[PDB]
């Protein structure tokens, strides 16, 4: 799942 | 695995909105929550229990917005953690700490508030009690306990995105300890039973047994103010001994024997005297044996289930003035209150040989039938729990409200997230403004605690212009 692990690091933190 | 038609992203445009929301947030939180914990610190009339708990949501708010709006306002601009693994485990456990005794704080607001129903002493909120200290102190030591997770669970990963190099901090996919391995995968429903689900669960039922001992003490300062509080033994219109509100005790002339019944019903040796509380108590039975009757009556069962707690009310108090058959005479006023025609009624009720003999009693009933509130039977009692009840209705309302929408923005992106579509990668630049929006929203509950006290506080409201003067 790495299109998930970029979206990470976009989002917040939470 | 399956590609996507688009890059995840964020619209500068979106970028460059947020950030001034952020920044409004931010300033007008900070300034906000040191002013409502200067003006309790300051003023030795607002130095009491209820409001230490209202310091500690302040704290609280004042702790998240100090974490959580400057780090994802940087996290959403420069799109990098350049602060090492210390501050990427550091940062969301004092989020998730900060957050944790606010809604404890929420919650044993709630609590004491219920409480202090009881006593009038209380519910005017005089002096700091003693066992809350000891509160504080769990509350912020179990919100930091519950805190732990989150900070031994992140870390700062290095990938290979398309090429470019990335700094993440985030929680870990796998983790050593089993435990943890099990945090990670049902973190958002934790998040989501723990810090919204089961603080609005708890308060809410505490707010409802509150008002539900409100509603007893409204209708006893009714019954009071019609028909009259009487503490030592008297004769009523026929000769019988009564006390308190109306309450019959013999029909026996011997005074000695009507003492020894009032003694059996107080559960005391009264010597014909009682106390306000002992003609509450007794009135409160009162009350349920007269609902009973209501609820057993063919004609004012249906009008008495139709009818709100105030009206009701209205309705217990012509009850007590004239009976359960008296009152099923009035056969087309209560038709018309079931109907919910309350002005045809009021009008139709002052016809009354009832209206005739006893205005002034008549027109606070009829005025409590047409309008539904307590405003004939305005109070200083009634006040003091009338702005206790707005006090914590409100708090917990602005808590629902700004923690509803991140809250929302997780649990949608748990069911409705699946990486084997094609087109799912271009949901979570939905999701990305979702996210970002509800941290400016659960920073607005650090902004509104302080209106919300302002709009429905006195005290407050004089407290807070002190300190802007
Ligand atoms: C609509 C939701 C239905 C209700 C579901 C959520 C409410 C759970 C209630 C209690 C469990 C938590 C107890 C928390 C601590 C209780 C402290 C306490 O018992 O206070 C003493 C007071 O005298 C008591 O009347
Ligand atoms: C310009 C100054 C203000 C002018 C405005 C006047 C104040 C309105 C007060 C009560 C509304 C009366 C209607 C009540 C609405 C609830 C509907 C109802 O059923 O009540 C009437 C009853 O049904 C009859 O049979
Ligand atoms: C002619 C009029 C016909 C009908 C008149 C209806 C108009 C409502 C007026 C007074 C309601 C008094 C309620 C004041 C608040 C008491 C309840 C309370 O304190 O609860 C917290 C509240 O939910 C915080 O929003």
């Amino acid at each position: 799942d790495e299109e998930a692990v970029y979206f990470a690091h976009l989002d917040i933190i939470w | 695995p399956p590609p996507c038609q688009g890059p995840i992203e964020i619209k500068e445009t979106f970028k460059y909105i947020n950030t001034v929301v952020s920044c409004l947030v931010f300033v007008l939180g900070i300034i906000g929550n040191s002013t409502l914990l200067y003006i309790i610190y300051k003023n030795k009339c607002m130095r009491n229990g209820p409001n230490i708990l209202i310091a500690s949501l302040a704290l609280g708010d004042l702790l998240h917005i100090v974490i959580a709006i400057p780090i994802n306002v940087y996290k959403l601009l420069a799109e990098d953690w350049p602060f090492g693994a210390e501050m990427c485990k550091l940062v969301p456990f004092i989020q998730k700490a900060s957050v944790g005794i606010t809604v404890l704080s929420l919650c044993a607001l709630s609590i004491d508030r219920y409480r202090a129903v009881a006593s009038w002493s209380r519910i005017k909120g005089i002096g700091v009690p003693k066992w809350t200290a000891v509160e504080i102190v769990l509350i912020w030591v179990v919100s930091v306990v519950l805190a732990v997770p989150e900070a031994i669970g992140f870390d700062i990963i290095t990938m290979d995105y398309k090429g470019s190099y990335l700094r993440i901090c985030l929680l870990h996919p796998v983790q050593k300890t089993a435990f943890m391995q099990f945090y990670a995968t049902a973190k958002d429903w934790w998040l989501f039973s723990f810090y919204f689900c089961l603080p609005l669960a708890i308060t809410a039922f505490f707010y409802t047994l509150m008002t539900c001992e409100m509603l007893r003490k409204n209708i006893f300062e009714m019954l009071r103010i019609d028909e009259g509080l009487r503490l030592k033994i008297y004769k009523d219109t026929e000769g019988y001994y009564t006390i308190g509100i109306g309450h019959l005790l013999t029909k026996s002339p011997s005074l000695n024997a009507a003492k020894s019944e009032l003694d059996k019903a107080i559960g005391r040796n009264t010597n014909g005297v009682i106390t306000k509380d002992e003609a509450e108590k007794l009135f409160n039975q009162d009350v349920d044996a007269a609902v009973r009757g209501i609820l057993r009556n063919a004609k004012l069962k249906p009008v008495y289930d139709s009818l709100d707690a105030v009206r009701r009310a209205a309705l217990i108090n012509m009850v007590f003035q004239m009976g359960e058959t008296g009152v099923a005479g009035f056969t087309n006023s209560l038709r018309m209150l079931q109907q919910k025609r309350w002005d045809e009624a009021a009008v139709n009720l002052a016809k009354s040989r009832w209206y005739n003999q006893t205005p002034n009693r008549a027109k606070r009933v009829i005025t409590t039938f047409r309008t539904g509130t307590w405003d004939a039977y305005l109070n200083d009692h009634l006040k003091q729990r009338r702005e206790v009840a707005k006090t914590v209705f409100c708090l917990v309302l602005v808590f629902a409200l700004c923690w509803l929408p991140l809250h929302l923005a997780r649990i949608l992106k748990l069911t409705l997230y699946n990486q084997n579509d094609p087109n799912r990668c271009e949901l979570l630049s939905f999701l990305l403004v979702l996210d970002y929006i509800g941290i400016n929203m659960a920073s607005l509950n650090s902004c509104a605690n302080p209106i919300a006290l302002y709009l429905v506080s006195k005290r407050f409201k004089n407290a807070f212009k002190s300190a802007l003067c």
